[PDB]
């Protein structure tokens, strides 16, 4: 559904 | 009839003290209330206004505890949710619209009983924005639940899930009527308005350089506080703008843990009395021990709710040792026992 | 219904546990009280009973873990033990807060009156200590943000658990009385408490200089710890208020490591011991062998843990050609074996 994709 | 500022208020000192600012606001908001809905559809100034309340103060101030202890005496429903987990544009959290469904569990799926309610939210800071300037990227824990909220305060349609669904019913519930009680401890709010507030940031001789340890009184500091100081926190004006009233608290003193272990009848005090009662054990907590013990609990910058470290850490030893012991009837606490240089008084049958 | 006494749990920990005195003492008193809390069915004057939860601090490897999970077998409640080094702020993909409830209800057989009344504990506390200055850059969905959202979950909250993973509806069970143990060695500790008690660089003429005669001890250091000192390494002022009760942990002796070996059950002497009685051969560990494991150990800097290096590597190349030796019913382990000049004896029958 929601994609939280972060990167330092 | 209706109540009153001074019953009302009169209520919260038995279980809350050393609050006057912040007891006065809430008084006013929740007499008022009754005054607005009373007075909807039947008086002439049509489109009646409506003022939310923004509590702020350091940590173990009492701000949950008010919640808690205005459910006990308020009569239309009440709720207590958290900012933390709810999740804008419908991600994998939860979304606005299960803080009205909390509601009706309470209310009995009443529509009309449910929009006289009241709401109220806890940590409120964990959705500020940690930088100034708007995050550039996309942020789910943030800015976007303030977005998600200026709809919801000002008066907005709701969808409600009436039974066993999650996302084919739903009741509509209007909220421009609808109270909403936002507080929350903003860490580090105090390093802001110090650089709006001294303005000094300066070596040389003109420049002031206020001596060490005598500046910034978190007390003294939050009462200087504007809208303008918390969009440097990160929030956004357009949500501050829902929220006019503004309410200031202040740091515990010294003298007021003192009444807060007598005075109050949810008092730790009277909690432990009650822990040693059923066991056949009196209890005595002298006054000369409870002035030693807020010079304690103020050194470690917690709040009421680090007291218990200091209590437990000196009765550790006795209540391992007490259930062996029979015929044991009534302790005594002095104040050396609290610095740890004694051993608590015994008294046997 | 006579409920156990703080003597006699201590006599079972006591068995598996060795020098840890004082955190025994803690975690006796928490169990104990917790049962009278729950005993009450809201019968007594006494209303909001307070809760007191635990924080264990240790070394690496010395029996934090070890503690909780023989704590549940003697334990008639339910009791989890939750990894927190998975756990993520909620809203995002990796996990939520309330994964931990799930588990409980597992042991307790989905007995929301009988999970209320549960133990839950905590490892790797550390792993969420956010090391750095007030982070304006960016948000930690790992860090401070996992935190606020334990602050929800603690003190008293109503959250959503699926019937066993799954309807599209959730039980709601309170958690206002269920007791928390975090426990996490925090590395680095030290060094920011020396500053505290040491109040001296001493470059200048006056000021005193002990650089290693007066070197603070690592073990006594953990003793004087505080809130404030903690807020420095990372954590939130509101989290440690949470948890008023601390428990420091001192490290390792000569004399506790040959205790270890002999008084515990499951002690690694006893390991090998039944490792070999399966084959007909049986096992000896002289008291002279004790003493020089236990030098090497405290050597490595790994505590309780790093001892099976010492045997395992020296008894390599005997397991090796062990069951290929015929007629062999015992074996003898010398000092001289643990320094690797000779070789362990071995007897026929
Ligand atoms: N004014 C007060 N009078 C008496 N006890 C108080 C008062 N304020 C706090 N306490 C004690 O502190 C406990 C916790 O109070 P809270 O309302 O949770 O403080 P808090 O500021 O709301 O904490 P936060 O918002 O989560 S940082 C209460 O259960 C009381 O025991
Ligand atoms: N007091 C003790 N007596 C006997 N064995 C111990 C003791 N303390 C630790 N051990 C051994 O160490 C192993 C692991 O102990 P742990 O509880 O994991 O130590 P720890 O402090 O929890 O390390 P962390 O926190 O997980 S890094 C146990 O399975 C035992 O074999």
């Amino acid at each position: 559904x929601x994609x939280x994709r972060x990167x330092x | 009839a209706l109540p009153t500022p001074h019953e009302i208020r009169n209520h919260l000192d038995d279980y809350v003290i050393g609050q006057e600012q912040a007891k006065k606001v809430l008084a006013v908001a929740v007499y008022n209330h009754y005054k607005r809905l009373r007075n909807g559809d039947t008086s002439n100034g049509v489109e009646l206004g409506k003022s939310n309340i923004l509590l702020i103060g350091p940590t173990g101030s009492g701000k949950t505890l008010l919640a808690e202890t205005l459910a006990r005496l308020l009569d239309v429903p009440f709720t207590m949710a958290d900012a933390t987990t709810l999740t804008e544009a419908g991600y994998v959290g939860e979304d606005v619209e299960n803080i009205i469904q909390k509601l009706l569990q309470k209310s009995d799926y009443d529509v009309q009983k449910a929009q006289r309610g009241i709401v109220y939210i806890d940590q409120i800071d964990k959705i500020s924005r940690k930088s100034d300037n708007p995050s550039i990227t996309r942020d789910v824990s943030g800015e976007g639940v303030q977005q998600a909220l200026l709809k919801l305060i000002e008066g907005t349609v709701a969808a409600v899930p009436p039974q066993g669904g999650r996302k084919q019913e739903f009741l509509q519930v209007d909220t421009s009527k609808i109270l909403f009680i936002c507080g929350g401890a903003f860490a580090g709010l105090d390093k802001v308005i110090s650089h709006r507030v001294e303005t000094g940031s300066g070596i040389g001789f003109g420049a002031t350089v206020k001596a060490k340890s005598d500046k910034a009184s978190e007390g003294e500091l939050l009462a200087q506080v504007e809208p303008e100081d918390l969009i440097k926190f990160g929030l956004i004006p357009e949500f501050i703008g829902r929220l006019p009233v503004v309410a200031t608290l202040n740091e515990l003193s010294e003298e007021a843990l003192i009444q807060i272990l007598k005075e109050p009848k949810n008092a730790l005090t009277k909690q432990y009395q009650a822990l040693f009662n059923l066991e056949g054990v009196d209890l005595e907590f002298r006054d000369e021990a409870l002035d030693a013990i807020a010079k304690k609990a103020m050194a470690r910058k917690t709040g009421a709710r680090g007291l218990r470290s200091i209590v437990e850490a000196a009765l550790l030893d006795t209540m391992y040792d007490l259930p062996s012991m029979e015929d044991v009837e009534k302790v005594v606490i002095d104040e050396s026992v609290i610095d740890g240089q004694s051993e608590p008084l015994l008294i046997y049958g």
